[PDB]
């Protein structure tokens, strides 16, 4: 019964952590995009400051 | 019989002026340019070559004409000096806006000044009670030093700094100076009223509190410069009448910002982000100013707004090392509501020394942070997996630490109409036995909740035993 | 051949016209080209003045004679502008005939100082349960409207320009709110589609539209909002409450950029030029309520902001959060799920509106901030526990959030929404199925509106609820749930 | 006769671009009619490039510029000791001229190939967790790394001070004379610390080169190189100094500056393209000396600054490439309560232990790698994991060693009372008692073994080896002290 008990929390348990795990790649996802955008602008920058002379 | 030349080019606020003969403007003179409305005044920011001089101006340049008549006013910008300011409120250029006539003082000094030197410099190290928990136990300011208060938007900055004025001002006896830096007209208005409703400013008595105004309605040349004319007058009471000078400014990022506006127009290659390359030099010229010497002392409070949140952006960056004192707010906790939104393990303080608080407070204030920390290098565990995944060491100081932190939040008076709490002001003392006792694990057996937004440690207990029926 | 108040172009491109000659123009002075499209003298040099166009670069050429208008960029305002459409320069466009004007502001103009202004007591009642309840607006206040894309930021201004239906019929002068709508990078199409709704619900003839649609000159894109507050400001100027939405600042400061870069100031953050802040600030403070020797007149904005992915630590959004006096936040999360009005509680705040929200409201909606900013986080820890005491709480919550959902062009008096609030705060919903809470609320004004019209009367008059006037709705309320 | 003289064609942001002056050498120093100095930088054709070491509002086109017909130099020698200088070395502390043995040129080049003997002689910070396990030496280079406030400053101050061991003592190849150098910092921070040198009795032999936040920036940049030359002086003379630079970080931002303005094409974030050769030449610099050279040496503690601990930003990867290993402070370990806030698994000193004493090199046998081994353990603890005789013996120990190398600021300890503390923890004698008593284990263990065992520590002090039988007399002291 004890096992029973017990694989029965564990699947709610990873139900949960998958839960939020997916829910913070969301969020991450989406620092990622605006950290590679600013990542090809300010590249972008030193190369058009450095051709300005 | 003066020195006039002509307009010859503009370009927002930068007029560069042509001058006939042999004697050109020193760089950083006022000139000066008749308008049906009143004058124009323009700052030599540079020399061109060929007679010609590149000026930042202070007010909207609409209008002018290419070939139009400047004046030279042989000297800086001017601003009314001592105690003949008190309860006025001025402009960059040193003009009263309060409709309250002429600021009659005695003298009219410029608002570029060398800073202080090295044996000038008067070292200390008295802690400034706030009767704010999160500074006096963790981050304690310090008597005549400089403070900054860092910040995104509407993270609680200006409420931060209307609390400090409201705790220590009104009792301080020495004179306070408010410079205003490209913030909200209303928020200046507001203060005004406040400083008469309060008694710091009397229309019809004695003032202790001059004002000083460039708010971000105004062109970046007053901008850029409406923070040394707030000095300028504090420099006085400091140097001059030997005061403790209290000098409010909300807020300096915009004297960066204001800067990097006209970098490009004056001709320079941007520097990294787009900043101005004498981002660090201008700091240093203002932030070196705001010190205490062996004349007087400058307790300065300054409003730092950190762009797009980014802690690390040039601007703020720079301002770091120029602080004795750094309270860091943060949106992440501020969403939690946990106000005063103080990051209680990125704020600094010079002060906390076990020499300067003594041992006790030390060691409660290093506990306190250690505690908050484990918690801190534990959210993405407690995120992911929850509270069942850890050791029933780390259940016990997590379960500690969210009290701590709950405990660490406080109604600030001025904050009234958004805790609907009255304010409280805890004594530094009251707050150290506090942390101290729940450090000792003997409240454990209480809820987090009787721990948010009260005072010292009585309250809790108070709270907790209301919130049992 | 006149080269004082006439220029010939040297050379065009890039949205600027270099011009030769115009030796007494002013700085930001109106020009006009042979083709007859206008511009703005920007720059003035030694032998040379650059242009900005507020039109295409095809319709400027090399050779071509310029124009000077000796005036700085301006535009037709006053109360004759009340019913039409007009592009940023003033120009009708709802095909009506030639502007009523009272005089011309200048499109830049400064904003009052310190002195002649008043915190904040009339109220800019939205009709929208949510706003008014949780996030109050002042005459004379900044209040910002953001969030994701399609999440409802335009009917929330919409549903207050379309609510002062109630006032600007009557004959009270102070009361009256005339509307300003800045379209500012949007489809033709929406705009028009958007006026036709003003009509319908008969609210054009207070409100004024001024449009810089998607495919017009970045410039004219650039000034839009600016000349819209002219126009708004005649209103505070001489005594009147003028409400102004700016939809959107997000893609004006785009206009903004496109300029900047093309003009070769350095990209700072995200390619915006420095005094990107500039630009909305300035615009911002020209919102204020007026003090007593002043006429006492209100200019209130609504600026709106476009988040991506619900961002709202980007360069831009925190720009406005950092001008505006509060925002109401409305995230794409409850947008989707249905909960519209889609405000997020704990991340929306008023900053001054509180001063001056109606009384009435103020009682019944008793903590319901705090509230319910609370709810939403207890909500996310309950999926370990089917606790009693935080569980009825939860119905509670659930309540007031299924309560607070409202219809678009369906704004509500204040007298609606008192009691309303009354019988949630007080619990007397939790005993009513989830999926009712909609059929309760018009059977509830139904129940007040045929008998008990007598209390719904006095609320409207006073803008207070006495002792004896709390005790009279908490009677009415209880007999109702039972039939 | 525009040769010797120049004048100014136009002025604006500490530059000064100026006609004439066709005799004039690239890097030298030119006084203008008003008073304020410069240095010319761009010999273009038409004209000159001239940046200012003062303020530019007295500055006027037309303006005359006088030739110096010197390439910037500095007064050197012991003169110095005890005073606080500016960039160029003029006085700042108010105390009169300075005495000075010679001048030496700004920009010096390093000792070549020939002129050096390998690293032998440590430099005792008396900091536990430094000393035993990133050692440093007498010519070596070691970069103090970390964001603000981690204790980058008190890490080079701790070392300044423990000096007094030794500087107060008649042998002169002992001794270290320290240099330190404020580059961007608030005048108030400098005061501050002169304050604390003063109050140990440690200004006496260190000299303080400053070039604060409101200088122009050609001061800013030049003060390093100018302090370096300053302890030349002691390299070059049989003597031994240190030098602080801190912080490199700002002085590549003023390098920057300089440069924009002068309008040379910047290269990645701004910099110039070679803003690595700015810090690579300075630090080579700092060295030993060959014999032949009279064995002197310059040490060399640079200062960088990270931001949100990005190690991987640009000038931070420079300077990590040019020392000779790193000090790593973390901020999250500052408030895990360990401090110095030591990141011992990122933390090198490359001259290893060829500069340590051999009697802590002998207690530290493997202590940097076993506490790598500790925190390989304590990672697989998390997982809520018991553990058997071989790994939870090892995570108790590493825990109790982890506690032992915190240290109070100010507070250097002597080799002598370094060794025991360390061989204490090494050899199992500390594996059983209470964590939060691992403190007062210290001072009382100290204390003990002064009155009772001062024979065992003067033996260590003076042979700084350790030979069997003081192993044998130091293992039974400490069990002797375990049971009080
Ligand atoms: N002590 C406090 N307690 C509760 N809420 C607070 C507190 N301080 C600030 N807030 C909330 O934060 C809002 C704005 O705070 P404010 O002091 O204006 O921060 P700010 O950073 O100066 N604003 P900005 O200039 O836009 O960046 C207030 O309207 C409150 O809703
Ligand atoms: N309370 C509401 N209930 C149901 N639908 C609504 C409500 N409010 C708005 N909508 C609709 O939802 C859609 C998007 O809302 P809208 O008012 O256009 O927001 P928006 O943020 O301006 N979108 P956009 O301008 O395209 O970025 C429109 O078709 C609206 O008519
Ligand atoms: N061993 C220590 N124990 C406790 N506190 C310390 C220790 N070392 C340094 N501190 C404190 O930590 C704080 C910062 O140390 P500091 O030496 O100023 O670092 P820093 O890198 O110079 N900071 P900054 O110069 O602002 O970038 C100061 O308050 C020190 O007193
Ligand atoms: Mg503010
Ligand atoms: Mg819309
Ligand atoms: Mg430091």
């Amino acid at each position: 019964q004890g096992y029973a008990a017990e694989i029965s929390a564990r699947r709610n348990a990873m139900d949960n952590a998958s839960k939020n795990a997916g829910d913070m790649i969301n969020r991450y996802s989406i620092l990622y995009n605006r950290t590679r955008q600013a990542v090809i602008t300010n590249e972008l920058v030193d190369t058009i400051t450095g051709a300005s002379s | 019989t003066p020195i006039t030349g002509k307009v010859t080019a503009v370009i927002g606020a930068i007029v560069d002026v042509h001058f006939e003969q042999s004697e050109l403007p020193a760089i950083l003179n006022a000139l000066e340019i008749k308008t049906p409305q009143g004058k124009l005044v323009l700052e030599v920011a540079q020399h061109l070559g060929e007679n010609t001089v590149r000026t930042i101006a202070m007010d909207g340049t609409e209008g002018l004409v290419r070939g139009e008549k400047v004046l030279d006013t042989g000297g800086p910008i001017s601003v009314p000096v001592g105690r003949e300011t008190l309860g006025r409120i001025i402009n960059v250029i040193g003009e009263p806006i309060d409709e309250r006539g002429p600021i009659k003082s005695k003298l009219r000094k410029p608002i570029h000044a060398d800073p202080p030197s090295f044996a000038e410099q008067s070292t200390s190290a008295e802690i400034l009670e706030t009767g704010i928990k999160v500074v006096d136990l963790l981050a304690p300011y310090a008597r005549g030093g400089k403070i900054g208060l860092f910040g995104g938007a509407g993270v609680g900055k200006t409420v931060f700094i209307q609390e400090l004025i409201n705790n220590i001002a009104k009792a301080h006896g020495g004179f306070s100076v408010f410079t205003g830096v490209g913030e909200r007209t209303r928020e200046g208005n507001d203060l005004y009223r406040e400083m008469k409703e309060t008694g710091v400013i009397n229309l019809e008595g004695e003032s202790k509190v001059a004002l000083v105004f460039g708010q971000m309605n105004e062109p970046p040349g007053a901008r850029a410069r409406v923070a040394l004319t707030g000095l300028t007058i504090a420099e006085y009471f400091r140097d001059e009448e030997g005061q403790d000078v209290l000098l409010f400014i909300d807020n300096i990022f915009r004297f960066t910002q204001a800067g990097s506006e006209v970098s490009a127009l004056l001709g320079r290659i941007p520097s990294a982000v787009g900043y101005q390359p004498t981002l660090a030099t201008d700091m240093g010229l203002l932030q070196e100013r705001i010190t205490t010497t062996k004349k007087g002392s400058v307790t300065s409070v300054q409003a730092v707004y950190v762009p797009a949140d980014d802690l690390t952006d040039p601007a703020p960056a720079t301002t770091f090392a120029h602080l004795d004192a750094t309270t860091v707010l943060s949106r992440g906790i501020s969403e939690l509501g946990i106000y005063p939104a103080v990051d209680p393990l990125d704020s600094k303080s010079r002060l906390l020394d076990a020499a300067v608080v003594g041992q006790e407070h030390y060691d409660v204030a290093s506990k306190v942070q250690e505690t908050l920390q484990t918690y801190k290098s534990l959210q993405d565990i407690i995120a992911i997996l929850g509270m069942d995944e850890l050791s029933e060491q780390d259940k016990l100081t997590v379960e500690r630490a969210r009290k701590i932190q709950r405990f660490l939040s406080q109604p600030f008076a001025v904050a009234e109409v958004f805790t609907g709490i009255p304010g409280k002001l805890v004594r530094l003392k009251d707050t150290v036995a506090s942390f101290k006792a729940v450090l000792e694990g003997k409240y454990d057996n209480i809820p987090e909740h009787a721990f948010y937004m009260v005072g010292g440690i009585e309250d809790v207990v108070a709270k907790a035993e209301k919130l049992a029926a | 051949a006149n080269l004082n108040e006439t220029g010939r172009v040297l050379a065009v491109g890039d949205g600027i016209a270099r011009v030769f000659g115009l030796n007494n123009i002013q700085a930001e002075e109106l020009v006009e080209f042979s083709s007859g499209v206008k511009g703005m003298a920007l720059n003035l040099e030694p032998g040379q003045v650059g242009i900005v166009l507020f039109g295409s670069d095809r319709l400027v050429k090399e050779g071509e004679l310029v124009k000077r208008t000796g005036n700085i960029v301006d535009v037709p305002v006053g109360p004759g502008l009340l019913g039409r459409v007009v592009d940023a320069l003033g120009n009708p466009i709802d095909g009506k005939g030639p502007i009523d004007a009272a005089g011309r502001s200048r499109a830049q103009v400064k904003a009052p100082g310190i002195l002649p202004r008043r915190s904040v007591h009339e109220p800019v009642q939205t009709g929208l349960k949510a706003v008014d309840a949780l996030v109050p607006i002042g005459r004379g206040q900044r209040e910002l409207i953001i969030g994701d894309r399609q999440t409802g930021k335009t009917a929330v201004a919409l549903d207050t320009i379309l609510n002062q239906k109630r006032w600007n019929n009557g004959s009270d002068e102070s009361k009256k709110l005339y509307c300003v709508y800045v379209a500012v990078g949007q489809k033709r199409s929406t705009v028009a589609q958007l006026v036709q709704t003003l009509e319908q619900h008969d609210a054009m003839k207070y409100s004024i539209i001024v449009a810089a649609t998607a495919s017009e000159a970045a410039p004219l894109q650039y000034l839009a909002p600016f000349t819209a507050a002219s126009i708004g400001e005649w209103f505070r100027d001489n005594g009147k409450h003028a409400l102004i939405v700016y939809d959107d600042l997000s893609k004006q400061a785009v206009a903004y950029r496109q300029l900047s870069l093309l003009l070769r100031r350095p990209p700072g953050r995200e390619a915006y030029p420095g005094d990107v802040f500039y630009l909305h600030s300035r615009l911002l403070e020209r919102a204020a309520k007026l003090s007593e020797k002043e006429g006492s007149g209100s200019l209130t904005a609504l600026p709106v902001i476009e988040t991506q992915g619900g961002d709202v630590s980007a360069y831009i959004p925190t720009n406005v959060i950092s001008i505006t006096d509060g925002q109401i936040f409305l995230e794409a999360e409850l947008f989707y799920k249905g909960i519209r009005p889609a405000i997020n509680v704990g991340l929306s705040v008023s900053r001054v509106g509180s001063a001056a929200q109606v009384k009435a409201l103020k009682q019944v909606a008793g903590s319901l901030k705090l509230f319910l900013a609370q709810y939403r986080e207890v909500a996310a820890f309950a999926q370990s526990d089917l606790d009693a005491s935080t569980k009825q709480t939860l119905v509670r919550g659930e309540r007031l959030t299924q309560l607070l959902k409202q219809n678009q062009y369906s704004p509500l008096a204040t007298e609606e929404q008192v009691p309303l609030i009354y019988a949630g705060v007080n619990g007397h919903l939790d005993g009513i199925e989830l999926s009712r809470i909609g059929e309760f609320e018009s059977s509830f004004l139904s129940y007040l509106k045929s008998n008990h019209n007598e209390l719904l009367t006095e609320i409207r008059e006073k803008g207070e609820l006495s002792k004896e006037l709390l005790a009279s709705l908490k009677s009415a309320t209880e007999s109702f749930v039972a039939t």
